[PDB]
């Protein structure tokens, strides 16, 4: 083993479908629902953004007509409602690809010495925190009256949770929902199971007539350059990525963690879009850890060892350094 | 006229003279780093360390039932660098004259004014002629990622592909759906900066192509009513707590005006034919007996949805009551009095 | 014992949908790979089965992206997260070409070998939860069945091969005819059937598995079109299946 | 720190829904409402514009065909009712983006200060009474006998106002209402709260079977011409945009203040369309009043630290080219 193989590959275990949004009433919210359709506008604003102070001078008095989209509760309806579900696959069953032998029989043997050592459970319990505490709602959480979150597996329907009360910073394992879903989740995880259903719904109380905000999509054209919104079956929705980003925002462990105290989702340099900056541009980051654990051999930190399996979970092209 | 231009293209402080020497020194130093392909790599993903291209020439067999690149249109080659850091060729034969026509053909054919031109303004024309009319066509060496690879089952056994895009065959496809009326796309997913890196002439002039439109009929498309057909309603009247069950079989006269209620204001303008309804399953019957303490239906009792299936309604355990016979022949026969 | 196996209504969701010329339909190398595939994963299974020959019903679609107020289409692409190689640490990445589709299907696969019974239906219904198609998910199916007559097939549109219609056209070049015959009759679609051969088989340095036969390929388009299940002339005259010749990997119809 | 970063945005901390039109009778006011629509109608000009005396000869007596659409009331009811509604939100609360955590830092610095010194009091009063005297309105504010205000919060129904009593130029801070009112809209600006739900509902005596002015849809030159009004769920209404335009209206602070004496919307560069001439053109804008402000760290006077929070209070999008 000298180094890395030139073609290997994994993919996500942890698969989202796309989010649809409808609205109700609190008190019946179990019986119907409503579609939420999304509304094309036009407005006309001024020319406020910064400018060089030559064309300041003619151009401050200008009117500036623009498109846009947004969507908007109705006047009788006073609670959304999102649905999605995840899919669960082992992750030792996920290595599409791998040009080499004795690479491939490592990893598998390292990730055996990993579920022997600990089960998968830490980044399941992660996981399933991220669900409860409803951090997919990126902009319509805030101001919200009451979350409500329902897990379903295949017909057992879990209590429900209530996202208000959980912090986005800490992580909480005395739950017995909790425990039990990270159980199978990470059961999944091992290998023990072939592949897990979960059905999500919550219902969030933002008000009456109140804004809600679906996923915007990212389009090029010469004429237009508006807002357009996500338009799923006619309804609004949310992308399956933007949902997958909330989910795996469990990074901890990454250095000068004591002069942030937040999670961060995790990337092969710890890179955020937030922050702007990438918190593993060193000897932290996946490729220098996955190099002295298989090349070396050396037993890492047990915090290392979450990382790269939190890496492994989400998949990419780990190859080797491509040559002419 | 190419003097202008070529003082155009500089953009440096330097005389008018030294602007032609940071020209012309560039040139003859970047004509052997350009190659001749027809399916040069890069375009799916300019990632791609090297310049991999295949510069198929073989062309016959108009007949057939498929359709690739060679045999159809296929009338300019791909001249394609490494790089963007030496793409001076392709720029340099590009350009037009007041004639009419493209500096490469001039080359080609040499034409007797270009050629004094370049003795005035150069002596090492012949070198540049010589590099350019018989440029080398190189072999795809080697393979990476960023290159799409499948498996194939050829007989018993298995290949390996190495998809490559013609980009030639892109560029003419674009010019034909131009002057032409079939539905296609514009697919704009470029930039000048990653064009320029691919290192492709073709594709560095045709930046966002022409595409072809291949989709299923209009009438085959999701929408909103397509969408809300697959849905159902389920009645708001929980019997698990209303008063008066009895186990969960309607036990009281005066309650069954508030079922016909429900069932009356819920399934208007919501008729559908048997293929939109949904399906009653003997399943879902026997899971609410065995949930209810029950194996088979009590004497004197026949099952009931309260929100008809036939009126958008759904199979579950809360669109499910189980009531006497003569219940079940007036709610009937007052469902059928409303609908039909 | 051979038979047929129907999987009903199944949904995929951002499903490769750009060739190089091509962007809807994905190829039906894709679809036919995606058989082999799930052949491939019960062999190494228990339960030993073939397939050859299968048939696509489509039911729904949606491309990913918007409609213009002149009518076109304007596809949308995910953000790019990150990309391996030069340039691999800033925050933006290089866009390429790109294109997805939602669409709802049915599948009709010509099974032959011992044991074609429920208990297959069943395991396939096991094992297909681990798979892909065309690069897209699988989210909900509606059942498979075992069907051995036609009248039992839901109503939808098969997709089938009209390289007649191309081959029926003016023009020197099949570009041309291409062009025409797409003029003429506006059912008919191009679609990607294959791969020709660019070079001959030999071994390279750095592919996927470094035991198989190595050969640079091209992308294969012909014409297709749609017609109703209840239409339709015969099982048989629906299928699709592989071709092999001297690199002509390609799916037809026979 | 030397600059502003690369990518900074301000989302918005006062949300305000779409308003909805209902017509009644001022004796039942608090029985009864009906929907108001919107009617087509055609019409006919007869060239009445400035033309050149070239084609004016030939093309004066032409007729003029175009359309549009109008909404009046009907013949029995005279009252206009107006629903709509507020959502506050924290102002720390509203940093979307920002790509450096020094800045964050001192911003966060800033807007303690600020809370330390004056809790968001002024701003909230100017807010309720921009509210209270129903700017909203615009042209239906013209020609109207009777205009009352009623604000409620959760359940507890705020007393009602006369809005007619009010000026549109002074800023009364002196009623029980307002001042009540605005004591928990600076609780929600500050941070005591997470949220804050206000309802407005606005009843207008205007006339029988008078004309009403619901907003205007803005129109490219690409589908066709016309004049189109908004309709919001079947009724007319009016543009969540345009009402938050009124309530904005709380700048006094600007230069030349007391050549002209009136409030201004709250804007980058101080642009106000009423009068043509831009108030904050040059080092009194925005831009450069927040780098002496955070970059250079320098004491401002507490006018120019009203206008600064009134900016980041709407929002918008204050990235920096590098």
């Amino acid at each position: 083993l000298k180094s890395r193989p030139e073609n290997l590959s994994f993919a996500r275990c942890l698969n989202t479908t796309e989010a649809k949004f409808w609205q109700t009433d609190f008190l019946k919210r179990h019986t119907f629902k409503l579609p939420l359709l999304i509304t094309d506008k036009a407005v006309l604003a001024s020319k406020g953004h910064e400018m060089p102070p030559d064309k300041l001078e003619k151009e401050i008095m200008d009117p500036n007509p623009q498109k846009s989209q947004s969507c908007t509760l109705s006047t009788e309806c006073d609670t959304l409602r999102i649905d999605f579900g995840i899919k669960v696959l082992p992750v030792k069953e996920s290595m599409y690809s791998c040009s080499d032998y004795n690479y491939r029989t490592a990893i598998y043997q390292k990730i055996d010495e990993y579920i022997a050592e600990d089960g998968f459970l830490t980044l399941a319990k992660r996981y399933v925190n991220n669900i409860a505490n409803a951090r997919f709602l990126w902009r319509n959480r805030k101001g919200a009256e009451i979350i409500e979150t329902i897990v379903t597996i295949e017909d057992k329907e879990y209590p429900s949770f209530n996202s208000k009360s959980f912090n986005l910073d800490t992580f909480v394992e005395d739950n017995a929902t909790i425990n039990e879903i990270a159980q199978q989740i990470a059961d999944t995880f091992a290998g023990k199971r072939e592949y897990l259903n979960i059905y999500v719904t919550c219902f969030v109380k933002i008000g009456c007539a109140m804004e809600v905000y679906p996923s915007q999509e990212m389009t090029f054209d010469d004429d237009d350059k508006g807002k357009k919104l996500f338009k799923f079956e006619g309804s609004a929705g949310m992308h399956s990525q933007k949902i997958n980003n909330a989910l795996r925002t469990i990074d901890t462990w990454y250095p000068d963690y004591t002069t942030y105290e937040f999670p961060i989702p995790v990337e092969n340099y710890g890179a955020a879009r937030s922050i702007g900056i990438p918190f593993r541009p060193d000897t932290k980051s996946f490729y220098k850890l996955i190099d002295r654990m298989i090349l070396k051999n050396e037993d890492l930190p047990i915090e290392d060892k979450h990382y790269v399996m939190a890496i492994l979970i989400r998949g990419g092209m780990f190859s080797k350094k491509q040559e002419k | 006229m190419l003097r202008n231009k070529i003082l155009a293209a500089i953009s440096q402080k330097i005389p008018e003279e030294q602007k032609i020497n940071k020209y012309i020194e560039g040139l003859f130093q970047s004509i052997d780093k350009n190659h001749l392909a027809t399916h040069v790599a890069k375009f799916t993903e300019t990632n791609s360390p090297g310049n991999i291209g295949a510069y198929d020439i073989l062309s016959s067999d108009m007949n057939c039932g498929y359709l690739d690149t060679a045999n159809a249109g296929w009338k300019e080659p791909d001249i394609v660098t490494n790089d963007a850091k030496y793409k001076r060729p392709q720029g340099f034969v590009a350009m037009e004259m007041s004639d009419g026509r493209t500096v490469m053909e001039h080359l080609q054919e040499d034409s007797a004014e270009l050629r004094h031109e370049m003795e005035e303004l150069t002596d090492k024309y012949d070198e540049i002629r010589d590099g350019i009319l018989n440029m080398p066509s190189m072999q795809p060496y080697r393979t990476n990622q960023f290159i799409k690879q499948v498996f194939f089952p050829v007989g018993g056994s298995y290949h390996l592909l190495s998809i490559l895009p013609s980009t030639v065959l892109n560029y003419e496809v674009s010019d034909r759906l131009y002057r032409s009326k079939i539905p296609k796309i514009r697919l704009r997913l470029l930039s000048s900066n990653a064009a320029s890196t691919t290192g492709s002439r073709l594709v560095s002039k045709n930046k966002w192509p022409l595409v072809f439109q291949a989709l299923p009929p209009k009438f085959l498309e999701k929408n909103l009513a397509k969408a809300l057909d697959k849905e159902y309603l389920l009645p708001d009247i929980n019997i698990d707590e209303l008063e008066g069950v009895d186990n969960g079989c309607l036990i009281d006269e005066a309650l069954l005006p508030l079922i016909i209620d429900e069932g009356k204001r819920k399934g208007e303008g919501n008729y559908r034919p048997r293929h939109l309804r949904d399906e009653r399953k003997e399943e879902t019957v026997q899971a609410f007996l065995d949930k209810y303490g029950y194996c088979n239906i009590p004497v004197g009792y026949e099952v009931h949805h309260i929100v008809p299936l036939s009126q958008g309604g759904a199979d579950s355990i809360k669109n499910m009551i189980m009531l006497s016979i003569e219940h079940h022949e007036r709610v009937t026969e007052a469902h059928a009095s409303y609908f039909k | 014992m051979k038979g047929y196996i129907l999987l009903e209504k199944v949904n995929i969701e951002n499903a490769n949908a750009f060739n190089n010329i091509i962007v809807g339909i994905p190829a039906i190398t894709s679809f036919l790979g995606f058989a082999r595939a799930l052949e491939r994963k019960l062999n190494a299974k228990e339960i030993a089965i073939r397939i050859n020959g299968v048939g696509l019903e489509f039911h729904e679609y949606e491309l990913k992206g918007y409609k213009n107020k002149r009518g076109q289409y304007v596809t949308s692409c995910p953000l790019p997260g990150s990309i391996p190689g030069q340039n691999e640490k800033k925050l933006d990445a290089h866009i390429m070409n790109q294109a997805y589709i939602d669409l709802n299907m049915s599948f009709l696969l010509e099974v032959e070998g011992p044991h074609v019974d429920m208990s297959t239906c069943k395991s396939i219904k096991s094992t297909m939860e681990t798979l892909r198609i065309a690069g897209g998910i699988i989210r909900n199916y509606k059942k498979i069945r075992l069907i051995d007559t036609l009248a039992d097939i839901p109503y939808g549109y098969f997709l089938t091969l009209r390289q007649d219609n191309l081959n029926d056209a003016a023009g020197d070049d099949m570009l041309d005819k291409m062009i025409h015959a797409l003029q003429q009759e506006d059912t008919l679609v191009p679609i990607a059937v294959g791969f020709k051969a660019l070079s001959e088989v030999g071994h390279v340095e750095g592919q996927r598995d470094p035991e198989k036969d190595h050969c640079f390929v091209e992308s294969i388009f012909s014409l297709g079109g749609f017609e109703c299940s209840k239409i339709l002339e015969d099982i048989n005259s629906c299928l699709w299946r592989y071709k092999t010749e001297e690199g002509l990997y390609l799916c037809t119809i026979i």
